């Protein structure tokens, strides 16, 4: 979780002009900036603050009203060192599935660290005895559009120890 | 659509609550029909996410008490990371700060992590 | 088309477009001559300033900086015969802002 | 100048598009910043 | 104009602003005098002076 | 006939008719006189508000034949426009919905 | 500012009418020129060779 | 301040047009119409009570711009 | 055929100088507009058969 | 007349002329040798500056651990011009 | 999950530059390379060649027979270019002066 600076030419219809201004912008921005990765920042959740909000123009076409607003958005970014707390949301052969609760299935542990009884069976066995960890490790990101997901992320489980649970 | 900067300012799971129960109720307090049906993944993440911070450990915190755990957590000149990681995750056993808690090596010293479980556990 | 046998539209001469001129109204003659004669939308990439199609540059073999733009027809046809001439107009995009 | 706006299909500076035009929406510049408990 | 077979054009604009902007700018009560002089051009003629 | 003379300083429009004047002094100087034949052709976009709405309802109730009336609709969510002349034009005008 | 290659330009400013009432079509001036030069190109090849 | 504190025909053009597009698109309505269907009547109606919600934005030659409301320029 | 109903009764009818498909059903048409070429460059454009642009 | 081609010709063409070998010796390999010397010992060299590095994560204790250490060359500031000095 | 990208922007063009292309940029820009000074088939159903000129991937002209480059009609076709490569250079008129 970190802030992000953004700058952003909202365009609100007519008739919205009976509502607040700054509660629209907000509602717009949280309604583009939904459950949304951006490239080289990561996913954003939702609308942290308003900063700027300059004069609003009106175009002689559409005829909406076009602001350029400068907010502060909260997305979900670990530092390369971050320590989160996942769940078990399948495995594969080459890899367990952990998903952070109910936020994001995309975290992918490979299995190269642990002590040497690593391997699955495909029967959903995690490892074999001697709430799931996660050590954050490199951020990576990709495009969608090419012709005429996007962030995963590498996780490390240690010898931690784990006393309350193997 | 450009950003000025990704790492700004980093935030503990705290201030998201608090931002998340906001929304949750200025939404509730001002539904709205058209709006909600043209995007209803807005309502899902805050959902999820806000239900993800209620299994952490994360409720029963103020803002006083995060600026004691920052004033006395100065004093150990220890860095940003280890703070937010120790804020975000509320360590009861000492465990986790030994081995858990990266740049363990001439930081434990033995002794300070009495003085942190105390610290973290008021 | 011209004439009226072929289902024609009358012609807003240059002399129309003078007068239209001095009496200041821009919004009626950009609905007359671009939006209810030949308005189109075309693709154009903001890294070559080349014309793309269907939000892709052949180009630049990319469409990150392909970005949708209201036109004449008659001036994107303009723009192609001069392609053709080796007179590449390379259009230079920005916000409306 | 006129001509280059008529041939690419965009409002000409001259006449009505010399100036532009704000909407006097109910607004507050500069709203209020969320302040930040960890920093 | 003379009345003696001269056909004219009539345009119908696909905008509310062209249709303000035609109304205000080119109105027929707006522009009762030319540019040239500010003589009125807009007045009586035959049959109505006599 | 070039392309900057022929097709981008001058060029031909749509919506747009061309007549025989005659003389009628029993009109104002700022308002002209078109015949019903024209004015059935030339149609106007209007879009669908809370002012005009009951208006324009009875202008599809009317039909492309009544001169006073429409010819198309363009719907909101989908740009398929519907001819007038064919289907229950009252269903249609029941379902205006705005914009 | 010296061509090698030419720009053929698309179909749209080249428009092909489909005949039918005799044996034959309509094609611009642009399309029979392109024509000739592909000729003189290969004639020329051929002399080369 | 400097300029001409008069409205000119090509601003009320302007803010005509704008006006009735809006209202065109559902906008809300400040002097409580009496069956006007037409748009551009309910704008002219706006403009002659003085409650059209635009600030014309007057933009100077070099770069400077200032801002006038329709309410405080004067018309005619 | 109709985008919305499936009624695959489309009736070609002349508008007023508009040719287009609308179902004689709903009255909705699926494609509007005609493209033709005019004599202004029939004129202009030169004759091509099919044995000369084949060799 | 010239026949007419269904395809277009082949983005490589085919030559019957192959380049000739390289030239064999001591003295060849001794300067290949070398070049590849002069690119491993180049880049390390102070003179081949690299992008500087930008946008930290954060700071560890381990930084002094992974702090780059290289020693930089002093360049003569009497025989380069004053506008250059930082 | 999804990544975020902008549906659509208001682009106002600010200005026209102009110049010329190399004669591998004329190659980059266009599609397929027309060499045969020939066009249409030797068939019966009146279609066009391949790799020749009016060619259906440099875009269309008939109502009936779409682009093959871009999988729509002519409406919605915006054409596209090809290349003609030359035997001999020869001297560019328009800037033969020059
Ligand atoms: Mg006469
Ligand atoms: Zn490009
Ligand atoms: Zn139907
Ligand atoms: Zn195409």
């Amino acid at each position: 979780f970190v802030l992000v600076e953004m700058v952003d030419t909202v365009r609100i219809p007519p008739w919205q002009f009976e509502r607040k201004l700054n509660d629209s912008i907000a509602e717009e921005l949280n309604k583009k900036l939904a459950n949304k990765v951006v490239y080289n920042v990561g996913l954003c959740i939702c609308l942290f603050d308003i900063t700027k909000l300059e004069d609003a123009y009106v175009f002689p076409g559409d005829g909406a009203s076009h602001t350029k607003v400068h907010f502060r958005c909260v997305v979900f970014h670990p530092f390369l060192d971050e320590i989160l707390i996942g769940k078990i949301k399948g495995c594969s052969p080459e890899g367990v599935h952990v998903s952070l609760g109910f936020f994001d299935d995309i975290l992918i542990p490979p299995e190269s660290l642990q002590q040497p009884a690593k391997f699955d069976e495909a029967e959903q066995v995690w490892v074999w005895e001697y709430g799931e960890e996660i050590r954050f490790r490199v951020v990576d990101e990709s495009f969608v559009d090419t012709s005429p997901y996007t962030l995963v992320g590498s996780i490390s489980e240690p010898g931690l120890g784990l006393l309350s649970w193997w | 659509m450009e950003v000025k900067d990704a790492n700004s300012a980093l935030l503990s799971n705290y201030e998201v609550f608090q931002l998340l129960t906001d929304l949750k109720e200025q939404r509730k307090e001002s539904g709205k029909n058209k709006h909600s049906s043209g995007q209803q993944n807005l309502n899902t993440i805050t959902y999820e996410t806000l239900k993800y911070i209620s299994k952490t450990p994360c409720r029963h915190q103020s803002p006083e008490i995060v600026r004691e755990f920052l004033t006395a957590l100065k004093s150990h000149k220890l860095t940003k990371a280890e703070k937010l990681q120790l804020l975000n995750h509320r360590p009861v056993t000492a465990v986790e700060i030994q081995l858990m808690v990266e740049e363990s090596e001439e930081r434990l010293t033995e002794e300070q992590i009495e003085a942190l479980l105390h610290t973290v556990t008021s | 088309t011209e004439g009226r046998s072929r289902d024609g539209g009358l012609r807003l001469g240059e002399m129309e477009r003078d007068c239209l001129i001095g009496y200041g109204a821009s919004m009626l003659l950009l609905e007359r001559l671009m939006i209810s004669s030949d308005a189109f939308e075309v693709d154009v990439c903001g890294q070559c300033g080349l014309l793309g199609y269907s939000g892709w540059c052949h180009y630049c073999k990319s469409s990150c900086h392909v970005s949708s733009l209201r036109i004449p027809y008659a001036c994107k046809l303009l723009f192609q015969e001069l392609q053709s001439m080796n007179i590449i107009p390379r259009l230079k995009l920005s916000k409306y802002n | 100048g006129v001509s280059e706006c008529i041939i690419m299909g965009i409002p000409m500076n001259i006449g009505t598009g010399l100036f532009k035009l704000l909407h006097k929406a109910d607004r507050d510049p500069n709203p209020p910043k969320r302040p930040l408990i960890f920093d | 104009a003379d009345f003696d077979g001269d056909e004219m054009n009539l345009h119908l604009p696909q905008t509310e602003e062209a249709k303000a902007e035609a109304l205000v700018l080119m109105g027929t009560k707006a522009n009762l005098v030319t540019p040239r002089n500010g003589e009125p051009l807009i007045a009586a003629i035959q049959d109505f002076l006599t | 006939q070039g392309r900057f003379r022929g097709n981008l300083s001058g060029k031909r429009v749509d919506f747009s008719g061309r007549t025989v004047i005659s003389p009628d002094p029993n009109l104002r100087i700022d308002e002209v006189a078109v015949p019903v034949h024209v004015a059935k052709i030339l149609t106007f976009p209007e879009k669908v508000n809370k002012a005009n709405i009951n208006f324009l309802r009875k202008l599809v109730q009317n039909g492309p034949e009544v001169h006073p009336g429409a010819n198309f609709i363009q719907q909101r969510h989908t740009q398929m426009k519907r001819f007038l002349k064919y289907g229950n034009r009252e269903k249609m005008a029941q379902e205006l919905k705005y914009g | 500012l010296i061509l090698t290659r030419l720009l053929v330009p698309p179909l749209c400013i080249r428009p092909s009418v489909v005949s039918d009432l005799k044996s034959g079509t309509n094609e611009d001036d642009l399309t029979m020129k392109l024509t000739e030069i592909i000729f003189l190109n290969d004639v020329i090849k051929k002399h080369r060779i | 301040r400097i300029t001409t504190p008069y409205m000119t025909k090509y601003e009320r053009a302007r803010v005509l047009g704008t006006r009735a597009l809006q209202i065109a698109m559902c906008a809300p309505v400040m002097v409580e119409l009496e069956g006007e269907t037409d748009p551009l009547l309910i704008a002219m109606k706006e403009l002659k009570a003085r409650k059209i919600p635009i600030i014309i934005r007057r933009y100077l030659p070099d770069g400077s711009y200032e801002d006038w409301g329709v309410d405080e320029l004067i018309i005619t | 055929r109709c985008p919305d109903c499936g009624s695959t009764e489309l009736v070609e009818d002349s508008h007023y100088s508009q040719s287009q498909l609308v179902c004689s059903d709903c009255g909705c048409v699926v494609t509007e507009g005609v493209l033709t070429t005019t004599f202004s460059d029939e004129g202009n454009l030169r004759e091509v058969t099919y044995s000369r642009s084949t060799g | 007349l010239p026949d007419v081609v269904l395809k277009p010709p082949p983005l490589f063409p085919d030559t019957d002329y192959k380049p000739v070998p390289l030239k064999t010796g001591e003295g060849e390999e001794y300067m290949l040798a070398l070049k590849q010397e002069l690119r491993e010992t180049m880049k390390r060299m102070p003179y081949f500056i690299e992008t500087p590095e930008e946008r930290q994560d954060i700071e560890r204790y381990s930084k002094r651990y992974m702090k780059v250490y290289k020693e930089e060359w002093i360049p003569d500031w009497r025989r380069l011009p004053r506008e250059m000095m930082p | 999950k999804e990544q975020f990208r902008e549906t659509d922007v208001a682009k106002k063009i600010s200005h026209i530059c102009f110049g010329m292309k190399s004669p591998e940029e004329m190659r980059q820009q266009a599609h397929i390379q027309v060499v045969s000074k020939n066009l249409y088939s030797q068939d019966n159903q009146h279609a066009p060649l391949l790799y020749g000129v009016l060619d259906h991937r440099m875009g269309t002209s008939e109502k009936d027979r779409p682009c093959e480059t871009c999988g729509k009609n002519l409406a919605d076709c915006l054409g596209h270019y090809g290349y003609i490569d030359l035997e001999l250079p020869c001297f560019h008129v328009g800037y033969f002066r020059a």
